[PDB]
């Protein structure tokens, strides 16, 4: 059995959200 | 708690220390004070409405 | 600035999805296949791998296919019934390609099909490359 | 001892007698075409060479073809009609290929097709071949 070699053509970058703490409430 | 249905608990504010601290009678001397790590800890820990 | 790049590596096609074509390696000293799928596909789709002999009415028509045999490397698996194959994943997406070749050559023609001619067979393309031109 | 020349050299599947298949050239800065007949032929068959451009709705898939212009030589005469062309001689023979390039790049994909549909245009296969990558 042969081991072939991949590669796309193409490319689309992640687009992955920032998240960040929320305003300060008292506990 | 509300006025209608108080809730009193036992509490440790900030300015408690600084009357206790500055309430030393004058004659007497200069002071020292003797207190556990913690409560130093829990006292540096405060923070105003804002969060602060 | 662009290059006949035909000239010095010509490709052959091998494989349209409903029929296989021999090609002709004797006079060129290297070689290697390409895959290309241009839809998505139900499962993986294992290609049987075969040489053809010279006819012996004709010097060049080729003969009866013949299975190529398998090459265990330096150390490692082998084929489960010695033979040589090669098997699409089906996690591979249409804007790509696949690139893999034998080791050795044995006879001057080659060639390549699907295990199945199913409904999946369809959507795969094979062509073949040959460099360094020798005669 | 032969290599793996499709990692270096991929080639793809343009006119195989019946479908056309634009081909994406953008990741690669050569390439050429390569032409072979599977059998002998009644006249001559000329074709027409396009080129694509990255479609509106998405920037992955080809829009209309728009036909291909030429370019003169320093000691040459431009075409008549002012477009690209080329066309394979009757006198073809079976056992062997041609080679031909175009000058200039135009738009990420190219394509290729006859100008006429019919039982002469369906015997010919072309294939075409990159060279260098830059991704």
């Amino acid at each position: 059995m042969i081991k072939l070699n991949c590669r796309p053509l193409c490319q689309t970058p992640t687009a992955s959200r920032l998240v960040s703490p929320p305003c300060f409430i008292c506990r | 708690g509300t006025p209608e249905n108080p809730v009193q608990t036992p509490a440790f504010l900030a300015q408690d220390w600084r009357r206790f601290v500055t309430s030393f009678p004058a004659e007497y001397g200069d002071a020292r004070s003797v207190m556990h790590q913690n409560v130093f800890g829990y006292l540096a820990a405060m923070v105003d409405a804002n969060g602060r | 600035m662009n290059f006949n790049v035909g000239v010095d590596f010509p490709s052959f096609i091998a494989w349209d999805g409903t029929t296989s074509f021999p090609v002709k390696i004797d006079g060129f000293n290297q070689f290697g296949f390409t895959f290309k799928v241009i839809e998505e596909l139900t499962a993986d789709v294992p290609f049987n791998i075969f040489y053809h002999e010279a006819s012996e009415a004709d010097p060049c028509v080729p003969g009866p296919a013949i299975r190529v045999p398998d090459v265990p490397f330096c150390d490692g698996v082998a084929t489960a019934d010695g033979l040589a194959t090669v098997v699409i994943p089906e996690a591979v997406a249409v804007d790509s390609f696949c690139a893999g070749s034998v080791p050795c050559f044995n006879g001057p023609w080659i060639s390549i099909a699907p295990v199945t001619v199913n409904a999946d067979s369809a959507k795969v393309q094979v062509t073949v490359t040959m460099k360094g031109a020798t005669r």
